[PDB]
């Protein structure tokens, strides 16, 4: 959920555990009707159970399984962006850098995916 | 050397649209009233509010666009259809009434059907000449709309009464408050918080003044689309809330005519008392204080020339008179009192204004679909506050502003001008030194 | 639709001052649009001047101290206006000048970035020479 | 504070033939905030492409436009009459936002 | 969830936990279109409370968070001897909510310490 | 999900089994006829994959495109060696030449993966 | 599809048969199952005579 | 839409005289249709609306 | 439904050739169907001899070389009809034939597998003998 947007990177990265921590509802009660009111609560459920299997879908596959802070085997391509850890981390917020890397999101995940894959395949040949 | 990492729950954010649904109030509506707003199957029950103050985040909002407005429109009028569409069909009732030449009743005579089909019966019932339109003693009538609509009897049981409305929103979007005073809803906002969903709103609807709305914070504000067209309404929200009382004095009654298998017709009765016609009383001292502001106000975004206020040039009889309805009877008073001062004496004496009851209302910007309401068979008394009036510009010095309202959305757009859904997003990516897995 | 209007062509001289006035016909209002000065010398590249943004106003530094701006959004009568006068002129400032905008109510379109950004709709243009 | 170069300053073309301009920056514009404009003899430049490759609207199609690290590149296939004139390349990404040199087509 | 071992205490039960598991409008349409999407909300919601603890399909779950004995003052042998599953989960239904907080923060203290490690 | 590559052996699909993921992303309040259509329509796809989702999990492999499994191999659901099986018969074949034995062999995945819970359990005491 | 009943050893149940919601469900639909049948079929309203 | 190489038969049972046979064409064949008299709607008005 | 008819009995003598030729009432096409020709015995068990399967003819080890297999689908008059040959007839040959069917639409059902398939409807026969 969102709150403290105005905060930098590295303001708002250690305190990503509130955010998590408390419950990271309404529309569970059953109605069963063909009101007005009775079909737009049908239509929110489904909006809901679907942007959240989407996101967990996208998850899943670059090996992270739920996990808030995911750590990948990918090398950073300068042309996808130039600026340092510093100038990333501590004078930029996430709507600013996500706006500027938003035309390199579609490679980073095809990407993400090729990774993992190969990695996955390796492990097969260890074990034999 | 950095690393691609990734992360869920960023907060990031982009505007859209969505389906809010409704949320009431504790008291469920299963007392056995039941409102043509369905708020009993607004089944989700409105827990706790759970605000966050976004600190330091800055947010566009343009009220002219949001569609939060126009999705309440849509469910109000279908709200409406629903509750009509098991109720009596009134269309024996179109036929030639016989009403003696001798608001006012002119009582008239008319021929309608019986049980049994074969039959017929002679009918007698006192109606409003608001309602009645001459064809061409005892001339010939027909009722307003027997040319134009299908009229459909109210049910009896189904209560009028306004109730608040929380519109919600599902997981994955939010709602964004602006919580900034003086706030013409347009513009940069500074504190803006993140609110789970909106306020109790009334789902309440009249033609000049706005009745039981929210009281601004700073000061009189003005609204409009474009401060030039002159084809544009203009909004006034006040920062203090004018009273207006208004009541139906005389003791009527209701009686039931049986027009088909099953089908009751409700008219009119005879009076006992005959008190004068209903009124409605506004405090002349606080009215005129207000109306000072407001022409204050004006004249700070018009080149402060003289304000003149008019009264309504014409058109339907809503958009000339005050419309409203007290307790399940919609009467429109006449209002040129109220609007006559060119403010830049004051008379303090109580303003008692005259209302014309009618019963055959009819759709606002539609074809066909009229609705009849029948009496309340008691005498009326209804307690309101005034917290907006609806100003149209005229020009071709000073400014001639015609009191106007009949668009629909225009009541609510008080209420909902500081609300705007975002959809979250909450993947990102960002570069590191971890380099595992 | 958006259409833009200037004064006419003016001639000066030395150590006198000029007025270059502004009027958008569909801009709603400023808080949520920004205006640009720009700035062509007959030949020269384009040059930019300044803005005023969210009601801030600002300039470059080879115009600091010498440029002037302000702006008055809808009115009863008049259309948003935003004015440009220079002070204290020189012989150099002999060239066009235009009034732009650009639409900031969305951050995610792309013609906007930390307040830079580029020119979605430029005037028609008045000559000033000396 | 941020310079720009573009080539050829100016350039012949004719009727139904593909012409290719690029401007060079001096950094590395990795967000794609480069525009370009078009300006007819006498007349205010127009915008056409911004953050890179994005067309306005009411805009022709043959205009297209390529970002990739300092090479911006803006292609113009069968041009007409109502496509000669004046062309520049701007840069919006460190204040103050600056302009191209400057480039011109001219017919045959 | 195996109801039929129901009356047993804790530690016979939890031995025998060997398997886990295996439009129109009319009055009957509309019933069938609210059973499905009933079973779908309901899955999800003990899959994520289980998954931002870290637990991720596991029927045990170890978790690094200690017992206070201010939710419980019983012994092990008293606990899992003599109680069954549904007399304990009334007995300790006054601190789930902050048992669930403990262990979210728990998790993300535990996923934060490895980014160090990993530097 | 991948269709396509459907006619070559298992040998060569596996190869492609890491593009099939790969390549690309992978994998209404109206009572009018295709408004009630597309209702249907989102609900089958959610609901398909959390079963697949369901099925995958039980087993621990946990969203993994391969998945080890230390479930040794019975006689009686097959004879054909690794080479005559990964070199000439295709995975449809395949699967319809097993498809006698999948219960079981769900069964017996389910039972080792909670033996396994079990005996991890001990070790941490 | 087949049975599949566990029987529930060493438990016990409170049960109320008039609070069940069972009942007040069946009463519904098979009230709203007529009114379906019936809603496409010939009004008879010339009759009453 | 024409098929691809040539014309092609497709019927349900050859044999049976009660199944229609369709017939779908290579190319096309082009028929052009008018009413060229042109006419005049007036409206009249039987009930409320 | 579905129903096999074959031709007559006949009595030759060694050096000759024969055809049997079946026609199925109830076979759609042998597109997606198939035809095997199984030859019974005097005393005993069946035999495979060849069979038509997507028009493609093949015959057994045995008989290679000397069986033909043909076949015709839907007419506008005649229903689908297959057919055998006996080229250089022997005294082996004194056997009944049979003309059988089985669906092939489904690949899940069970009834094939890889061209090698059961035998679901089977003909009357045709006793031969030499
Ligand atoms: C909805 O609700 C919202 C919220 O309430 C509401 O928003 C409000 O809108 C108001 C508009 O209606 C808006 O008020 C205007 O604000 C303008 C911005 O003013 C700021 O900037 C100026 C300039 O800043 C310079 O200079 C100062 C001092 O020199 C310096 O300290 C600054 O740092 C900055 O210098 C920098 O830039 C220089 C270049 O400019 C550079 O050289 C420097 O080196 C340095 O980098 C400041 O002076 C202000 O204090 C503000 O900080 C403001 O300009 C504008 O003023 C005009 O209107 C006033 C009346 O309201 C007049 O009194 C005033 O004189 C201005 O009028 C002149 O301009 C108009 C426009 O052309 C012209 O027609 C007039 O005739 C008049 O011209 C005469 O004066 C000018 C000199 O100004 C001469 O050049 C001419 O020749 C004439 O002599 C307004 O005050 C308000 O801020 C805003 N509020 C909020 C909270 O958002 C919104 O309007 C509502 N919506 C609707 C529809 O109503
Ligand atoms: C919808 O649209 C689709 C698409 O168009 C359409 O599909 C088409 O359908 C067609 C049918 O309508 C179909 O055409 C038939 O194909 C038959 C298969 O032909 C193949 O095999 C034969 C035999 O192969 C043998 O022999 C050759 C040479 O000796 C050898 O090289 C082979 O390897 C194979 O030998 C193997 O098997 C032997 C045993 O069988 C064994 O001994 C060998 O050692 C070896 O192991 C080949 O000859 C072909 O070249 C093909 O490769 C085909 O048999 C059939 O031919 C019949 O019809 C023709 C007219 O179309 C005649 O010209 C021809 O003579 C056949 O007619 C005989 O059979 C009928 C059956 O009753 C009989 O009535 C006739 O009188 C005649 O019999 C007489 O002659 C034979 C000798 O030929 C004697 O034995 C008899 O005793 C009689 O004297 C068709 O040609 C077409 O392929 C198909 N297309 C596609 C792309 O799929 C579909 O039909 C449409 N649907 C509808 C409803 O319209
Ligand atoms: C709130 O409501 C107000 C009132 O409705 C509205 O203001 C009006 O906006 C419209 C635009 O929608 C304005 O119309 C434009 O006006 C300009 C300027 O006209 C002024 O000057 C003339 C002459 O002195 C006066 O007669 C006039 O009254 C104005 O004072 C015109 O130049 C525009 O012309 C364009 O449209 C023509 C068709 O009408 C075309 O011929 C052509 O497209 C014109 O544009 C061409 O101009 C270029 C030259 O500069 C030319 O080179 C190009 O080829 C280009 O195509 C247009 O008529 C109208 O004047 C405004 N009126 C007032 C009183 O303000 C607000 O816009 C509205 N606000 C919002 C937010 O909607
Ligand atoms: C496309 O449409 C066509 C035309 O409708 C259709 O062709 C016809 O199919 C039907 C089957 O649905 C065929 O009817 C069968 O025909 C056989 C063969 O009879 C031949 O010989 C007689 C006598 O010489 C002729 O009169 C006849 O025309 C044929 O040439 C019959 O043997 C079948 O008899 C069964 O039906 C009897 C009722 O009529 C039952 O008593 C009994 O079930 C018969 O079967 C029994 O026979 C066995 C002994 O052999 C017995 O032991 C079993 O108990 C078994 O039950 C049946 O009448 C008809 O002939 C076809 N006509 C033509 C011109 O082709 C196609 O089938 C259709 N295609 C598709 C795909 O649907
Ligand atoms: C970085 O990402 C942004 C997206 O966030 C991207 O901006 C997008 O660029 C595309 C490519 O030009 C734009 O798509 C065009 O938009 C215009 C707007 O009017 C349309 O007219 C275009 O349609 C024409 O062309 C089509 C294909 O030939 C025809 O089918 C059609 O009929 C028209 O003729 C076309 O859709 C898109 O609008 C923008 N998006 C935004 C939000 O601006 C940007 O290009 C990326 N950066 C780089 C360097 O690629
Ligand atoms: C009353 O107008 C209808 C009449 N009849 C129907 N019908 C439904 N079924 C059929 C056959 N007709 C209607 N449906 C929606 C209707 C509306 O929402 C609608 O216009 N307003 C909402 C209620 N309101 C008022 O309170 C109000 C205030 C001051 C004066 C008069 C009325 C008017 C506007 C509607
Ligand atoms: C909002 O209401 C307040 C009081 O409720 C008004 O405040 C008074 O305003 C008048 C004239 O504007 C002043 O003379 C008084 O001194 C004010 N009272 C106080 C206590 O300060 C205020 O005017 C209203 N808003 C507007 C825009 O008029
Ligand atoms: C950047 O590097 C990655 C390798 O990690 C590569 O896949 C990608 O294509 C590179 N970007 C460009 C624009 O070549
Ligand atoms: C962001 O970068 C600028 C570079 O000009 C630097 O001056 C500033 O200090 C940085 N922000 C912070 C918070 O250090
Ligand atoms: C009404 O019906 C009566 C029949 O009882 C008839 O006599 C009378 O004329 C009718 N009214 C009119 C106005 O015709
Ligand atoms: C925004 O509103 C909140 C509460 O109304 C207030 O605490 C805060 O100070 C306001 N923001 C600013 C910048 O004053
Ligand atoms: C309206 O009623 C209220 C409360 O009953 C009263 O205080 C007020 O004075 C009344 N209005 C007038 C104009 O008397
Ligand atoms: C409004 O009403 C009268 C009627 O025309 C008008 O002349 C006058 O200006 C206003 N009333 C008063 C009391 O001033
Ligand atoms: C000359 O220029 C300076 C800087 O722009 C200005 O402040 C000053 O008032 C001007 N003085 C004269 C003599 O005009
Ligand atoms: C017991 O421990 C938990 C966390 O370990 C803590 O939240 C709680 O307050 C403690 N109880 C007491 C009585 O201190
Ligand atoms: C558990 O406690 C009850 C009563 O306190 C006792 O009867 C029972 O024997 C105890 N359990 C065991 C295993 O002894
Ligand atoms: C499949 O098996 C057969 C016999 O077992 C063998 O002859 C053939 O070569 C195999 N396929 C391939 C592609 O090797
Ligand atoms: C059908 O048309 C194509 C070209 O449109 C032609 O080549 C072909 O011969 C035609 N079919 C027949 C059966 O002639
Ligand atoms: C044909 O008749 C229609 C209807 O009267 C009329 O609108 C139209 O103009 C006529 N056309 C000609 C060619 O007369």
């Amino acid at each position: 959920f969102l709150g403290a947007a105005g905060s930098t990177m590295g303001a708002a990265s250690i305190t990503l555990t509130v955010q998590a921590r408390q419950l990271l509802p309404e529309a569970q009660q059953h109605l069963l009707q063909l009101t007005v009111w009775g079909i737009k609560q049908l239509q929110a459920r489904v909006l809901a159970v679907e942007r959240y299997l989407q996101d967990q879908k996208f998850l899943g596959l670059w090996g992270c399984s739920g996990k808030i802070i995911c750590c990948t085997a990918v090398p950073w391509n300068s042309s996808w962006s130039n600026k340092t850890f510093e100038e990333i981390w501590n004078n930029m917020t996430w709507i600013e850098w996500e706006r500027e890397i938003s035309n390199y999101t579609s490679q980073i995940y095809d990407i993400l995916t090729i990774s993992q894959t190969q990695q996955e395949k390796n492990e097969k040949d260890l074990l034999e | 050397n950095l690393w691609v990492t990734v992360y869920y729950g960023v907060p990031v954010w982009r505007d859209a649209d969505t389906t809010l649904f409704c949320a009431s109030d504790a008291k469920a509506y299963e007392t056995e009233v039941h409102n043509v707003w369905a708020t009993h199957a607004c089944v989700p029950t409105d827990p706790n509010p759970q605000e966050m103050h976004l600190k330091n985040v800055t947010e566009n909002f343009n009220m002219w666009k949001n569609n939060m407005v126009e999705q309440m429109h849509e469910d109000i009028i279908s709200l409406w259809d629903q509750s009509l569409k098991p109720c009596v069909k009134l269309t024996p009732l179109c036929v030639t009434l016989n009403c003696t030449s001798a608001d006012d009743v002119r009582n008239c005579s008319f021929n309608m059907t019986t049980e049994l089909r074969d039959k017929q019966q002679k009918v007698y019932a006192l109606f409003y000449k608001l309602d009645i339109v001459p064809i061409d003693n005892f001339s010939e009538y027909r009722l307003i709309n027997c040319n134009t609509s299908v009229i459909k009897q109210a049910c009896p049981k189904v209560s009028f009464d306004p109730i608040p409305i929380h519109y919600c929103t599902p997981a994955g979007y939010a709602i964004l408050r602006c919580n900034d005073k003086k706030f013409n809803g347009t513009g940069p906002c500074k504190n803006v918080s993140s609110v789970q969903c909106t306020h109790g709103i009334k789902p309440v609807v009249s033609t000049q003044l706005l009745l039981n709305g929210s009281l601004a914070e700073e000061g009189i504000i003005i609204r409009s689309e474009n401060l030039t067209n002159n084809a544009k309404t203009i909004i006034v929200h006040f920062n203090e809330s004018v009273k207006i009382n208004c009541t139906r004095p005389s003791n009527n009654t209701r009686t039931g005519i049986h027009i088909g298998p099953g089908q009751v017709f409700y008219k009119t009765g005879d009076i006992i008392g005959d008190i004068r016609k209903a009124y409605c009383n506004i405090s002349g001292a606080q009215w005129h204080k207000v109306l000072g502001r407001v022409a204050n106000k004006l004249k700070e975004h018009f080149n402060n020339k003289t304000i003149v206020f008019k009264p309504s040039s014409g058109g339907d009889p809503e958009i000339t008179m005050h419309s409203f309805n007290c307790r399940g009877e919609f009467f429109y008073c006449n209002t040129t009192k109220l609007f006559n001062s060119t403010w830049g004496t004051r008379d303090n004496g109580t303003i008692t204004i005259p209302c014309r009851i009618k019963q055959i209302i009819n759709m606002w910007q539609g074809v066909g679909q009229a609705m009849y309401a029948p009496p309340i068979k008691g005498v009326i008394k209804c307690l309101s506050n005034i917290t907006g009036i609806l100003l149209t510009r005229d020009g071709g010095n000073n400014e001639t502003f015609r009191p106007g309202g009949g668009d629909m959305r225009d009541n609510w757009r008080n209420e909902l001008y500081k609300y705007k859904v975002v959809q979250i997003e909450p993947l990102g990516i960002a570069p590191t030194k971890c380099k595992r897995r | 639709q958006i259409h833009l209007v200037q004064s006419g062509t003016e001639v000066k001289k030395p150590g006198s001052s000029v007025t270059v006035s502004c009027k958008a016909y569909g801009v709603n209002t400023f808080g949520l649009y920004a205006v640009n000065w720009v700035r062509q010398a007959p030949g020269q590249s384009l040059e930019y001047i300044g803005q005023i943004w969210r009601w801030k106003s600002s300039a470059s530094h080879h115009f600091r101290g010498r440029v002037l701006i302000s702006a008055v959004d809808l009115t009863g009568s008049s259309p948003p206006i935003s004015s440009l006068e220079i002070k204290n002129l020189t012989s150099d400032d002999t060239a066009v000048y235009f009034c732009t905008t650009t639409s900031t109510y969305d951050r995610w379109s792309g013609l906007h970035h930390d307040g830079v950004m580029a020119f979605s709709s430029w005037g028609q243009g008045t000559l000033i020479s000396v | 504070d941020i310079q720009m170069t573009q080539s050829p300053s100016t350039l012949s073309a004719s009727t139904g033939d593909t012409v290719r301009i690029s401007c060079r920056a001096s950094q590395s514009i990795t967000g794609n905030w480069v525009a370009w404009y078009q300006q007819r003899p006498g007349k205010a430049p127009r915008l056409l492409i911004y953050r890179g490759a994005a067309l306005l609207g009411g805009v022709p199609s043959r205009f297209r436009g390529s970002a990739a690290g300092t090479d911006f590149t803006l292609t113009i296939g069968n041009l007409q009459a109502e496509d000669f004139g004046t062309f520049y390349c701007q840069q919006y990404d460190t204040y103050p936002g600056t302009f191209g040199q400057g480039t011109k087509v001219e017919v045959k």
